[PDB]
């Protein structure tokens, strides 16, 4: 699956509807002035794809994703994204046999983020299961560095290091899941208790009621086929009041409902304990899964990092003496020797590390798409070059998109767009 | 042998060619044939299950041929009371054994095509031989009640158990033969409280058996002309209660109610007065199908004029109360009634007056929050529009300034025997037509303002009134086409 | 021909599962949740399990106990009203009342 045209209408500087199509599954750069729109797109990339951290889509809600908070005549911003499903191997647990699948929200003045699949309204939980299912997790991302986060990277915690480096061989979209479950689970078991204990207190009163009733209902009925003389005509008249004659047929409905009610019951137990298992069993597996993805990150990660720096190194660790799923530090050597602070490297050194371990975890499981907002501007000529040359030539595989102000980057780049700003909106074009 | 024994124990159970052949030779020369035969059809019976579809059949056309044969012999005759009654008892048993065990697998069905025809064949066959046994009175037979009961009771519970599932209910000749069966059962053997606890239980339980509820009760209403079932299970809906959570039931009764509208007004109307007294409950559903039905009633009940005189006063209180139910917390409700008022107004030949008061309803609905309760304003008010009693003289033209002047005129020939109330009966008819085309003029300009909807079909029904308005030549409609206008 | 016919079972029960179709009318009779224990279908022919056909999976599984859970509160609920046996609706018109330009635009 391959981005092949996106249409923006409506969505920050983008006020008309406009159109980019003929991308180049290769590689794609964005370039133009300061403030032209080529943010924009990565904007509108991530709105598509359920974005839930508005800040940072520079945004305080979803108003401001307006042209101009819908008050210049605009009200409705919609994002169309179409892919193209070629390769059944990156294609889609549940959308392999139709093909060009398309994905478009809307945001209007009132109404919050209807998604539609193909011309089909579809929940935010499908669009979102179905990019978490091709390692497009906005929520934690592991395929697209925003503007001024290059140098950042370093700095998030030893849990965002796990969970990047679970991005890769896919066992993301497993934990949040598991939790949602758990959570699911305890609703509905404080539900089957309160439905349980609620049955019990109604109907065993009634039960007993009722059975202590059938006795004397056996008695009118013997009474009356006895009667068949006043004497038996007294109490046959005052038993009749409240003896309920076909009380046979709703004992009986009763008596079959409640022994349903008990089998669902059992069921439903025996299904809970079973998944409690399963869940045991799959987070077992998991386990080693995680430890074989962290040994083959360390590796690809440290070759990747020495072939760009000839006189450097870098490896994983786990995060102080725990294990390894309790969180992943990275320690960089220079020359001969190690490096017990990381604040102290260079900014482009700290975006090299973090270009290195993105093109490792692209080389255990590439993404369908890589985007890299502005990631030279601490590097200088030379390394951004170079940079470029081996996204074109070395690597390929993967489609990227890029954001660059310099032409040492886009030079050799396959496709290039250009975004100006003509008269209140923004506009890309070819070359 | 015993009822109760072989009930307990049947209610708490888990080379046949050649003893079948033997059966059908001893039963080929009389029915009454069945010493140790009666064992080899019980067993035979409770081997149903394991037995061949093509053995199954001949097992089931020889037990109705026998059945039937014994119905037509007490047909034709009508000591030996007792042994009737034996023989009696036991193909009941017998029946009950073969049915149960026949309901069976068809559950586990559609939850194939071949034996859901063979089942449905052998329900049509073994419906003819029971409904042969039901042609003839038990009351003779069985001196006392119970056993009458219990008798009537083996027969009816596994039909009813057989109803659960909704496949069978699809089929219109085994939903006709068990609504015959029932229609039966009520009517030449009374017994008038154990079905309606039965159909009670399904339609609680269940919420595709209203609309056989419904067409049982108006089979027995139109040939066995036995209204008392339908009055109580009336009463036992105004007097039953619901809990908080379950909502099927609710809307199983509301679907109920509504069929019995559509299918005989006239006998449901007579319980509407214990009826009303559900609308309080805060169940929406109920309150809606209390309102639709309300409506239906008063449509259809109005092709008879003999109907109307005869039931006047309590459909005047059902229309005053159709018309105060225009204001509730629910706008289902308010939609409801506009749409059970439209029903009423379909036509114009009677009830002249209560067409100002929808008319003036209307016109004041036409400010609701509720959208829906708007479009249907609109639709009633169209309604109203397109055809009005309004037409003897000077038809489908509405004008205000001409229909004033006539009025001076009418006042003027006044003032200036039978023309004193002739007179009388045109200013007041005038009269009516001015306030009547002063609603409408201030309804157009109500619509004219709303023209402007968020929801699409609140402006196209605005449209088409404005249309149906202009139409008919009025002073103020060229206001509404140029607002109309802007709708570009 | 079980493999097959398996594949195809799972296949379907997981795309009934997305477009979120399961409710409390078809929560039973679905082996789904049998099909979640066995985890041959989930192990390839590589024998390591797929992470997307699990959470699928688990995502059905948790669906058909919803409904189940619904399914029983609901069957609850028709049992106790078997065993069963003002002026709030009607308001003031005055709190039922609500109380864009092409060319501007
Ligand atoms: N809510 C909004 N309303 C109007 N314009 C916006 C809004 N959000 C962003 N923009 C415009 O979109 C442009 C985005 O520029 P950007 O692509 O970030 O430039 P660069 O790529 O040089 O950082 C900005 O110039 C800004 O004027
Ligand atoms: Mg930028």
């Amino acid at each position: 699956m391959k981005v092949e045209e996106l249409i923006i209408d409506g969505f920050k500087s983008y006020a008309t509807r406009t159109v980019i199509t003929d991308w180049d599954p290769q590689f794609n750069a964005i370039t133009g002035l300061n403030g032209s729109g080529k943010s924009n797109i990565l904007d509108a990339i991530c709105f598509v794809l359920g974005i839930a951290s508005m800040s940072t889509v520079r945004a305080s809600s979803l108003q401001d994703l307006i042209y101009k908070r819908g008050q210049a005549g605009v009200t409705k911003a919609s994002v169309t994204i179409v892919f193209d499903n070629t390769d059944k191997s990156n294609s889609p647990i549940g959308f392999t046999n139709s093909p060009q699948i398309s994905v478009t929200r809307q945001v209007v003045l009132g109404g919050t983020s209807k998604y539609l699949i193909n011309g089909h309204r579809a929940p935010q939980q499908s669009v979102l299961q179905l990019f978490q299912s091709v390692q497009l997790n906005i929520n934690n991302p592991n395929f697209l560095i925003m503007q001024g986060k290059i140098t950042k990277v370093l700095n998030m915690k030893p849990s965002e290091i796990l969970s990047l480096i679970e991005e890769a061989a896919g066992t993301k979209m497993f934990e949040d899941r598991r939790e949602k479950a758990e959570r699911t689970m305890s609703k509905k078991e404080t539900k089957l208790q309160e439905n349980r204990t609620l049955l019990t207190e109604e109907i065993e009163p009634k039960l007993e009621k009722l059975r202590n009733e059938k006795r004397m209902f056996l008695e009118f009925q013997s009474t009356q086929t006895d009667l068949e003389s006043k004497q038996l005509n007294e109490k046959f008249q005052e038993l009749r009041k409240k003896v309920n004659p076909n009380i046979m047929n709703m004992i009986e409905n009763v008596e079959k409902k409640e022994a349903a009610l008990k089998t669902m019951i059992k069921t439903i137990e025996k299904d809970k304990m079973k998944i409690q298992e399963t869940i045991s069993k799959l987070n077992e597996y998991k386990r080693e899964t995680l430890v074989k993805t962290w040994e083959k990150v360390t590796l690809d990660f440290g070759n990747i990092f020495a072939d760009l720096l000839p006189n450097s190194f870098a490896k994983l660790v786990p995060c102080e003496g725990k294990d390894v799923t309790q969180g992943l530090e990275v320690k960089v050597k220079l020359g001969n020797i190690w490096k017990e602070s990381l604040i102290e490297l260079s900014g482009g050194q700290r975006s090299l590390i973090a270009l290195s371990l993105i093109m490792a975890l692209l080389q255990f499981r590439p993404a369908p798409m890589y985007i890299l907002d502005e990631v030279d501007a601490a590097l200088d000529l030379s390394h951004t070059q170079n940079i470029g040359h081996l996204i074109k030539t070395r690597f390929k595989g993967s489609q990227f998109i890029v954001v660059s102000l310099k032409e040492g980057m886009f030079a050799n780049a396959n496709r290039v767009f250009r975004t100006r700003f003509q008269d209140g909106t923004s506009v890309v074009s070819i070359m | 042998f015993s009822l109760s024994e072989y009930l307990t124990k049947f209610q708490t159970t888990d080379d046949p060619s050649r003893e079948l052949n033997v059966i059908i030779d001893q039963l080929a020369v009389s029915p009454e044939q069945i010493p140790d035969s009666l064992e080899a059809l019980i067993d035979l019976c409770h081997d149903f299950p394991h037995l061949t579809p093509k053995l199954q059949t001949q097992l089931s056309y020889l037990i109705s041929s026998s059945l039937s044969n014994l119905s037509k012999d007490i047909k034709a005759n009508l000591g030996l009371i007792p042994q009737w009654k034996r023989h009696l008892e036991e193909y009941g048993y017998l029946i009950q054994v073969l049915l149960t065990f026949l309901q069976d697998e068809l559950h586990k069905v559609s939850s194939n095509v071949e034996l859901f025809k063979r089942d449905c064949n052998q329900m049509e066959n073994l419906l003819e031989s029971i409904t042969k046994l039901l042609e003839i009175n038990l009351s003779k037979i069985f001196q006392t009640t119970p056993e009458k009961d219990l008798f009537i009771g083996l027969f009816t519970r596994p039909l009813f158990v057989l109803l659960e599932i909704e496949p069978v209910t699809k089929v219109s000749s085994l939903k006709m033969f068990i609504q015959r069966i029932l229609a039966m059962c009520v009517k030449n053997h009374g017994q008038s409280s154990s079905i309606q606890s039965s159909l009670m239980t399904n339609l609680t339980y269940f919420l595709h058996l209203s609309v056989f509820n419904a067409e049982l009760l108006k089979l027995l209403n139109d040939e066995y002309n036995y209204p008392q079932l339908t009055e109580d299970i009336l009463k036992e809906i105004s007097t039953r209660v619901f809990n908080a959570k379950d909502t099927t039931g609710p809307k199983a009764i509301s679907n109920f109610l509504i069929k019995l509208s559509e299918l005989s007004p006239g006998i449901m109307l007579r319980q509407m007065n214990l009826v009303i007294t559900l609308l309080n409950n805060s169940s929406i559903t109920l309150r809606c199908s209390v309102v639709e039905a309300c409506g239906n009633i008063v449509a259809e009940l109005a092709q008879d004029p003999q109907t109307m005189e005869h039931y006047k006063q309590q459909i005047a209180v059902l229309i005053e109360l159709l018309e105060e139910r225009f204001q509730d917390s629910n706008p289902y409700v308010r939609t409801k009634a506009i749409q059970g008022c439209s029903k009423i107004c379909d036509l114009s030949s009677k009830f002249n007056k209560s067409k100002a008061k929808f008319t003036s309803l209307a016109v004041r609905s036409l400010q609701d929050r509720s959208s829906l309760v708007r479009r249907n304003s609109v639709k009633l008010l169209s309604k109203l529009l397109l055809k009005h009693p309004f037409k003897a003289i000077h038809g489908s033209q509405l004008r205000l300034s001409e229909w004033e002047e006539y009025l001076k005129g009418s006042e003027s020939q006044l003032n200036s025997t039978s023309v004193l109330m002739k007179l009388k009966l045109m200013i007041v008819y005038y009269k009516d037509a001015i306030s009547f085309i002063k609603e409408i003029h201030k309804s157009i300009e109500l619509i004219s303002n709303l023209l402007f909807s968020k929801n699409r079909n609140e402006v196209l029904e605005s449209m088409d009134f404005l249309v149906l308005a202009d139409a008919f030549d009025i002073e103020l409609s060229e206001f509404g086409i140029k607002k109309m206008l802007h709708l570009v | 021909t079980n493999r097959s016919t398996m594949m195809a079972n799972f296949e379907e029960w997981i795309k009934m599962a997305t477009d979120n179709k399961i409710n409390s009318r078809n929560s039973w009779n679905f082996a789904l949740i049998d099909y979640f224990y066995d985890l041959d279908v989930l192990k390839d022919g590589e024998n390591n399990i797929n992470f997307q056909k699990a959470s699928a999976t688990l995502d059905g599984c948790i669906k058909i106990y919803s409904s189940r859970v619904d399914s029983v509160t609901t069957e609850t609920g028709k049992l106790l009203s078997g065993l069963a046996q003002l002026e709030t609706t009607l308001v003031e018109f005055e709190t039922i009342k609500m109380k864009i330009d092409p060319l501007f635009k």
